[PDB]
Formats: C-alpha cells, sequence, structure tokens
C-alpha cells in the first residue's frame, strides 16, 4: 504493497549518473555536477521507493560505466603517456568518488542495502560471492571496475613498461624513485576493498617473480665479477652489487613485494657458495686485514 | 552493611586516636555506624565525622549527619545543633564548582591523548571523587584504565590502583579476582616478586580485602591463612585496619578456623605477625591460656570484648558465630581427653549454672561426638562408649536389610515395567 | 576560510550555523563541501531544511559534539528526545543526512 | 561550563555556545572571527536584551545547564548599525504535517 509505486524512482535516477561521473570525468567537479548527483541519486531513490533502488544501483553501475569511460575509454593507445592516463584515472577520480560520495552519501548508505558482500553473502539477497547483480557504493563500485579497470591500458602498455624497465635501464632515469614507486604501489593499492587480501596483489602482482629473475640473474652477476673483479675481495664486491640492489629497490618500492625478492638469491649466492669463502675466512686470521675478514664476518 | 543493631553501646573506645588510625569515606562510615548503636558517644563520634566532611567534603554526608544531628538532638531536649550550615551551602557551592574545575580539567586532559596520561587522567579523576566524597564516574576510568596497561609497571598500576580504590570500592568478586591476579596471574612471581619480597607489601592489603572476604564468605580458613601472613614493613595504610584491630581481627578469624596444632605453631611460633602478635597483649594471652584453658576469664573478656567486637563495624556481623564457634571449641578443648565429664568444679570454672551448663551439655548431645549419658543426680555426665565393631555390625544389618528392600522393590519394578505397567493421565 | 562554521539551511533561507568541530562529524560537511575544499569559508546555511527539524538534525550534530567533549558517556547531557511526526517525508530528509 | 546558544540574527543562527564567563566582546569577536563582522557590528541578545560587550554569559544570567543541545539558550544576533537596532526576530522553523495518530496511542 500500500506505500507507492516503486518502479518508477530509477529512471531519471541513472540519466544523472551518466551525466556526472563521464560528464566531468578526469578535470573538475563542481556543485553543478555535486547536485546533479545528489537529484541523480534521490531519483533513483524517491521513486519513491523499492523499485527505484534496484533500478538505482542499476543507474549507478550505468552512469559510473559513463564517468569511468571518463577514466577508461583512452586505454587502447600508446606508450606510459597511457600508464600516465592510469595514473591521472585514479587521480580524477580521487577527487571523483571525494565529491561524489560526499554529496551522495546517504543515497550511498541507501541503494546498497540488498545485495553486497558486507550485508550479504546468503541470507537476503547475495553480495557474499556471486549473483552478477551486486548492489554497492560509489567508492565500492570504484575499486570493484576499477580492478576491471585495471586490465585493458594495463595489459596494453603498463605491462609493456614493466618489462622494459626490470633488467637493464638502470642507467640514468631508471626506473625512478617514483615510477616503480607508483607502479607498484598500485599493486599493493588494489588489494582486497574488502581488505581480505591486503597483500594479494604483491606477490601476486609485484613480489615473487623479483626474487625471480633478481636472484638468478645476480647470482650471474656474482659470476662474471668473480670472472673479472679480483676477489679481494670477492666478498666486497659482493657487498658493493648487493647494496647495488637495495638501493635500485629504494627507488622502485615498492615495499615490500619485490624485497621479500631481497631475501630470496643471497642465499643462492652465498649458500650455492661457501667452501672457498669460509676457506678464506683463517687466511685473514693468519694475514690480518680487517676490511676483508670482516666483510667475512 | 549496617547491622540491626542493638545498642546497645560500650563506652570501650577512643575516636580521636581511632580517626588517627583510619581515615577517608570509612572514617566517617564507622563514626556513623558506631554512633548508632553507641548513643551520647554517637555524640562526639558524629561530630568529628562531619568535621571530616570538613575535609574534602563529602557534604551529601554531612546533610545526613547533621540531619541525625538535629534529630537525635531534639530527641536529647528531653535533658537539656547551633550548625552554621549557611555557610556549609555556600562552601558546599565553592566544592561544587572545584568540582567543575576539575571536570574541564579531565576533558583538558582527555584532549591531551597520551596513554599515560589517560593513566594519570584515571588516578586524579578518581581522586578528586574521593575527594568531595562522590565517586561513581571515578570507577569508568578504572573501569577504563585496565585498557592502557601493558608493561610491568603498567600491571602494577592497574592492579594497585583498583584495588586502592576497592579500599572505599570494597567489592570482593572481581577484586579478589584481581587480588589473585596481581599476587599471581600477570608474569608470575608478578615480574616483581611483588616487590620482590614486597618491602611495603600491598599483598597486606590484597590480604585484608581477602580477610573481608572471608569475613563475609565466611569461608575463614584462607582468610586466616593471610592473616597470620601479616607483613609489617608495609608500614602504613589508615584505611588498612588498626593493629589492634588487625591481630584481633585476623587472630580471631584464625582461632574460629584453626586445629590447634598448626595455629599453635601459627601463634606459637609466629614470627611474621610477631609485632602483630605483640599488638593486642589482651588477646594475647587470651588465646594463650585459652589453649591453656582458663575458660572463666577466658570466655569473661570473650564476650566482654561482646561489646567492642560490636564497636568493630566488623566484629558486629560475626558476633554470633565468634562465641558461638568459641565456646564450641571451648568444649572441644577440655573434653576430648575425659572419659566421663564432671560438672561441678568444671562448672564452676565455665561459670553456667548446673542447669545452663547441662543444657549446653543437651546442645552438646544435638550435635556431640562422645556417646555420652549422664547421671543428673551425678551433676557429671559419663563420656563416650567403646565398640565400633558392633556398630558396624549394626549398621551393617540396617544396610542389609535395606538391601533386601531395595532389592524386592526392583524385582517387583522389573515387573511394573515389563508388565506394561503404568498410569494414564485421566 | 575556515575560522569555523557550515551552514545547514532551512525552507526559505533559515540558516543555521553549526561549529567546524560539529561540522566535521558529519565528516559531511569534512567531506560533503569538497568539491572545491580549499576555501577559507567555514560558513554553510541550508536552502529548504523546514527550520524546526533541522534545528534538532544540527542539535543532533551539537549534542555529538557535546558528548565526545564529554567522553565519559553523561555528564548532564539530557535524554535525545525525538516527538513523532513520522516519518512520510522525514525518511527522505533522514536518508539525505545519513548518520 | 558553555551555555549552548543560537546567535540569532533573523533568519541566522549561530549554532554555537560558551561559558557563562565569556564575556558578549569575547563572544562578539568570536563571531567576527566566524563571518567577519566585528563586536561594533554585532549584538548579542538575551532574546530581549542587548547583552553588553563585557557582560559574561553568567553575567549574562546564562546556564549551560539550560542552554543545551535540544535547548541551546538562543542568543539574539543583531548585525550592528551603530545607529539602529535590528531587533533579531526568531524566524519559526518549517512545520511538517500534523502528528499522526499513527505516532499517537491509536
Amino acid at each position: 504493497m500500500s506505500l507507492k509505486p516503486r518502479v518508477v524512482d530509477f529512471d531519471e535516477t541513472w540519466n544523472k549518473l551518466l551525466t556526472t561521473i563521464k560528464a566531468v570525468v578526469m578535470l573538475e567537479v563542481e556543485r553543478a555536477t555535486w547536485n546533479d548527483r545528489f537529484s541523480d541519486i534521490y531519483a533513483l531513490c524517491v521513486a519513491y521507493p523499492e523499485p527505484l533502488g534496484e533500478r538505482l544501483y542499476t543507474e549507478t553501475k550505468i552512469f559510473l560505466e559513463n564517468h569511468v569511460r571518463h577514466l577508461h575509454k583512452r586505454v587502447l593507445e600508446s606508450e606510459e603517456q597511457v600508464l600516465v592516463m592510469y595514473h591521472r584515472y585514479w587521480e580524477e577520480y580521487s577527487k571523483g568518488a571525494d565529491y561524489m560520495d560526499c554529496l551522495y552519501r546517504y543515497l550511498n548508505t541507501q541503494f546498497i542495502k540488498k545485495n553486497k558482500l558486507t550485508e550479504a553473502d546468503l541470507q537476503y539477497g547475495y553480495g557474499g560471492v556471486d549473483m552478477n547483480e551486486p548492489l554497492m557504493e560509489i567508492g565500492e563500485l570504484a575499486l570493484d571496475m576499477w580492478r576491471k579497470l585495471m586490465v585493458e591500458p594495463l595489459q596494453a602498455i603498463l605491462i609493456r613498461m614493466l618489462l622494459r624497465e626490470i633488467k637493464n635501464d638502470r642507467g640514468g632515469e631508471d626506473p625512478n624513485q617514483k615510477v616503480i614507486h607508483g607502479v607498484i604501489n598500485s599493486f599493493v593499492h588494489v588489494e582486497q576493498y574488502k581488505k581480505k587480501f591486503p597483500l594479494k596483489f604483491y606477490q601476486e602482482i609485484f613480489e615473487s617473480p623479483f626474487l625471480t629473475e633478481t636472484g638468478e640473474y645476480y647470482k650471474q652477476e656474482a659470476s662474471n665479477l668473480l670472472q673479472e673483479s679480483n676477489c679481494s675481495q670477492y666478498m666486497e664486491k659482493v657487498l658493493g652489487r648487493l647494496k647495488d640492489e637495495e638501493i635500485r629497490c629504494r627507488k622502485y618500492l615498492h615495499p615490500s613485494s619485490y624485497t621479500k625478492v631481497i631475501h630470496e638469491c643471497q642465499q643462492r649466492m652465498v649458500a650455492d657458495h661457501l667452501q672457498f669463502l669460509h676457506a678464506e675466512c683463517h687466511n685473514i686470521i693468519r694475514q690480518e686485514k680487517k676490511n676483508d675478514m670482516a666483510n667475512m664476518y | 552493611k549496617v547491622y540491626i543493631e542493638k545498642d546497645v553501646e560500650n563506652p570501650s573506645l577512643d575516636l580521636e586516636q581511632y580517626a588517627a588510625s583510619y581515615s577517608g569515606l570509612m572514617r566517617i562510615e564507622r563514626l556513623q555506624f558506631i554512633a548508632d548503636h553507641c548513643p551520647t558517644l554517637r555524640v562526639e563520634a558524629l561530630k568529628m565525622a562531619l568535621s571530616f566532611v570538613q575535609r574534602t567534603f563529602n557534604v551529601d554526608m554531612y546533610e545526613e549527619i547533621h540531619r541525625k544531628l538535629s534529630e537525635a538532638t531534639r530527641e536529647l531536649q528531653n535533658a537539656p545543633p547551633a550548625l552554621d550550615t549557611a555557610w556549609v551551602e555556600a562552601t558546599r557551592k565553592k566544592a561544587l564548582l572545584k568540582l567543575e574545575k576539575l571536570d574541564t580539567d579531565l576533558k583538558n586532559y582527555k584532549g591531551n591523548s597520551i596513554k599515560e596520561s589517560i593513566r594519570r587522567g584515571h588516578d586524579d579523576l578518581g581522586d578528586h571523587y574521593l575527594d568531595c566524597g562522590d565517586l561513581s564516574n571515578a570507577l569508568k576510568c578504572y573501569s577504563r584504565a585496565r585498557d592502557y596497561c601493558t608493561s610491568a609497571k603498567h600491571v602494577i598500576n592497574m592492579c594497585l590502583n583498583v584495588i586502592k580504590v576497592s579500599v572505599y570500592l570494597q567489592n570482593w568478586s572481581h577484586v579478589l579476582s584481581y587480588v589473585s591476579k596481581a599476587e599471581s596471574t600477570p608474569e608470575i612471581a608478578e615480574q616483581r616478586g611483588e616487590r620482590d619480597s614486597q618491602t611495603q607489601a600491598i599483598l597486606t592489603k590484597l590480604k585484608c580485602a581477602a580477610g573481608l572476604a572471608e569475613l563475609a564468605a565466611r569461608k575463614y580458613k584462607q582468610a586466616a591463612k593471610c592473616l597470620l601472613l601479616a607483613s609489617f614493613d608495609h608500614c602504613d595504610f589508615p584505611e588498612l585496619l588498626s593493629p589492634s584491630n588487625v591481630a584481633i581481627y585476623g587472630g580471631l578469624c584464625a582461632l574460629a578456623t584453626f586445629d590447634r596444632q598448626e595455629l599453635q605453631r601459627n601463634v606459637i611460633s609466629s614470627s611474621s605477625f610477631k609485632l602483630f602478635l605483640e599488638l593486642e597483649p589482651q588477646v594475647r594471652d587470651i588465646i594463650f591460656k585459652f589453649y591453656e584453658s582458663k575458660y572463666a576469664s577466658c570466655l569473661k573478656m570473650l564476650d566482654e570484648m561482646k561489646d567492642n567486637l560490636l564497636l568493630d563495624m566488623y566484629l558486629a556481623p560475626h558476633v554470633r558465630t565468634l562465641y558461638t564457634q568459641i565456646r564450641n571449641r571451648a568444649l572441644i578443648q577440655y573434653f576430648s581427653p575425659y572419659v566421663s565429664a564432671d560438672m561441678h568444679r568444671m562448672a564452676a570454672a565455665f561459670n553456667t549454672t548446673v542447669a545452663a551448663l547441662e543444657d549446653e551439655l543437651t546442645q552438646l548431645i544435638l550435635e556431640g561426638l562422645i556417646s555420652a549419658r549422664v547421671d543428673s543426680h551425678s551433676k557429671i555426665l559419663y563420656a563416650r562408649d567403646v565398640d565400633q565393631r558392633s556398630t558396624t555390625f549394626e549398621k551393617s544389618l540396617l544396610m542389609g536389610k535395606e538391601f533386601q528392600r531395595r532389592a524386592k522393590a526392583m524385582m517387583l519394578r522389573a515387573a511394573v515395567l515389563r508388565n506394561q505397567i503404568h498410569v494414564k493421565s485421566p | 576560510m575556515s575560522q569555523d562554521f557550515v551552514t545547514l539551511v532551512s525552507k526559505d533561507d533559515k540558516e543555521y550555523e553549526i561549529s567546524r568541530s560539529a561540522a566535521m562529524i558529519s565528516p559531511t560537511l569534512k567531506a560533503m563541501i569538497e568539491g572545491p575544499f580549499r576555501e577559507s569559508k567555514g560558513r554553510i546555511e541550508l536552502k529548504q531544511f523546514d527550520s524546526h527539524i533541522l534545528e534538532k538534525a544540527v542539535e543532533y550534530l551539537n549534542y555529538n559534539l557535546k558528548y565526545s567533549g564529554v567522553s565519559e558517556d553523561d555528564d548532564e547531557i539530557p535524554e535525545f528526545e525525538i516527538p513523532t511526526e513520522m516519518s512520510l517525508e522525514l525518511l527522505l530528509a533522514a536518508d539525505y543526512l545519513s548518520i | 561550563m558553555d551555555v549552548f546558544l543560537m546567535i540569532r540574527r533573523h533568519k541566522t543562527t549561530i549554532f554555537t555556545d560558551a561559558k557563562e564567563s565569556s564575556t558578549v566582546f569575547e563572544l562578539k569577536r568570536i563571531v567576527e572571527g566566524i563571518l567577519k563582522r566585528p563586536p561594533d557590528e554585532q549584538r548579542l541578545y538575551k532574546d530581549d536584551q542587548l547583552l553588553d560587550d563585557g557582560k559574561t554569559l553568567g553575567e549574562c544570567g546564562f546556564t549551560s545547564q539550560t542552554a543545551r543541545p535540544q535547548a541551546p539558550a538562543t542568543v539574539g544576533l543583531a548585525f550592528r548599525a551603530d545607529d539602529t537596532f535590528e531587533a533579531l526576530c526568531i524566524e519559526p522553523f518549517s512545520s511538517p504535517p500534523e502528528l499522526p495518530d499513527v505516532m499517537k496511542p491509536q
């Protein structure tokens, strides 16, 4: 039922969603698109509902599809310019979701309360596993489509820029302490928006094969250097190049992900080696020499 | 915790030196209480109490006390008061605004946002709750205080401050759990040995707490277990106990609880309590010649300090319990070696009339352990009998008879069950 | 021009001025204002919120500030009575307010 | 000790407070910092009495216990033209529909 028509409050709601995120996508927004969003969600909700709300998250995904094609239609493109495009995607939608949710927070509470993960796994609607039919807020869907947004331009140029930035462009500007700082910070920064996997994309997206090829390769390094490095000393050039990887990774941090590659090749290079080394241990005991024996220590 | 209580009155106090002894809330508490069954010495007890309301000024209790004051004053006026109540109200507003002072302080210190600042906030909060005699939200801080203690000294802080609270908080279950904790639980040996053979034993305060516990809890065994444990080197707590009351309290909980051997060990070989020992020469030689059995004057001063244990707020609530088990174990003491209880000289000792004597005994009959009987014309018992073997015989046959009884019962029960038998509802 | 104050405004420009200190509890003042948040306002009033209703809604925010300052739950904090009308429209206002 | 206060121009409300010892000139400089009118451009009222600038809120008779969240003491906020008196009118807040029997015991 006796309440009111509840399927006539989602038609115009979706229209405002498309005329906001995509309207001022990337650039700012302004109070015009503020209340455009607000009346957007109010029409998605004031229908005067129940049927507006489901159609409300409908037009939600629809016009967020809009505002984030403002942040994704420019991904079939060329070199790191689009890496910086993904950068700006994130960066624009920072203030985007900022003012969007700040002017939209009540509807954010409103149109989500049927199908989302935090409220709904199996009880009265699903967000726990899947329906292909969620119901969730503005930063929620933000990260949701974002990870899927983290594929087309990513696979396109960001993977290749990763590629052309982890062995042999050490010189000049790499990359410098903001390039793979930001890139690997992306890997950790796309961890679960439910916070379930606060580190999965770092082992997974950045941290393991760096231990892989940095260990294998750095053993290549210690090999050739022992070819041509005057061992006096071998331990000492070891200390040199290992610190090389330490500061090379003090540009790309990416924290913890790759280094937790750092633990991974030292045990390769002095745990598949010891014999001549621990022999070099009673020599300095026999012929001193604080530096060499110390580095032995 | 006031028991009605009759008189009723004993003139055997000295309250000036009591307030010298005790202090704070409990000071005026017992002042009031004693004054109640101590009229006309009620007078000065309550006078000095209300002047103690002139001390940190819980003037709600001022209200109550001068209420009683004018009550008993007019009641006095049969026999034959003048007070500065308005200036009291002025200083009352003074106090309340000082409350507000420290409240503003409190919220400032909330704003300080420091865990140790948090802790001292709890501290001083409960402090002034103590000060003006209204205490409630203080507990919250200490109810909150445990959330700010991690380290060993933090354990020290939580425990000693929760229980120093309990000095006037005065609540066993949780605070006894924390006595157990703070003595044992955190950092076993407490990481400090309770001050490593605690110089000032707050263990002593723990002891006082649990002792009042098994006062009310009445499990006075561990009570005396702690009472013996008196460690003088704590040396100071006006709310702890008067050493008169300290020793009398403890040792008489024991004198209820004990069996004579370990307690003489506890008593004759008491060392840690020896100062506490040497406190009351009265109660000292009381229990001495008690175990030496001069029952007459022992019981004499026993029910002479009747009135003054009454004069204890806390000895009052168990006077019957105490004197009960006292004369019980007086029996238990002397009677055990004999074979036929003569009364004549013995009654001359216990100072119970011949009938009252034998009816004490008749009581004894109600529970007593000796298979004993009396020629009343003997005026003398003969105590317990000899055989237990034949006793076993009779219990044996009683056994067998009820065995066969049950056995037929269960035969017939197998019948009734297996014969479908029951009773319908209608 | 942040000092402090935001302006929650009702009906025909009946402006309730809410201290920044309370405003931020709506986190809403702190965040809602942004698009251009950077301006030195501390000045926001309502343009539709009835005044007697809006008054209670913002009084809740003040009450929350007081409660917070108090910290220890209640130091002469009264019972937050709410008479009652509901509801029909208040639902939508409440939804927009979204505590 | 803050009397909770509404320093109101006609349709305008400074939702604020101040302890009883706060003088009116102090709060007027405060509202100056708030919306940029100095005490010579502001006038505090105890809803009828232009609160003298040296008058503290207790001196203004204000009691915080009465000047509260759901019941703050109302502060007349005139915008000083030193020749005139703004004469604060408490503009009545909007009204919803009638209290239903639905909320009544019926």
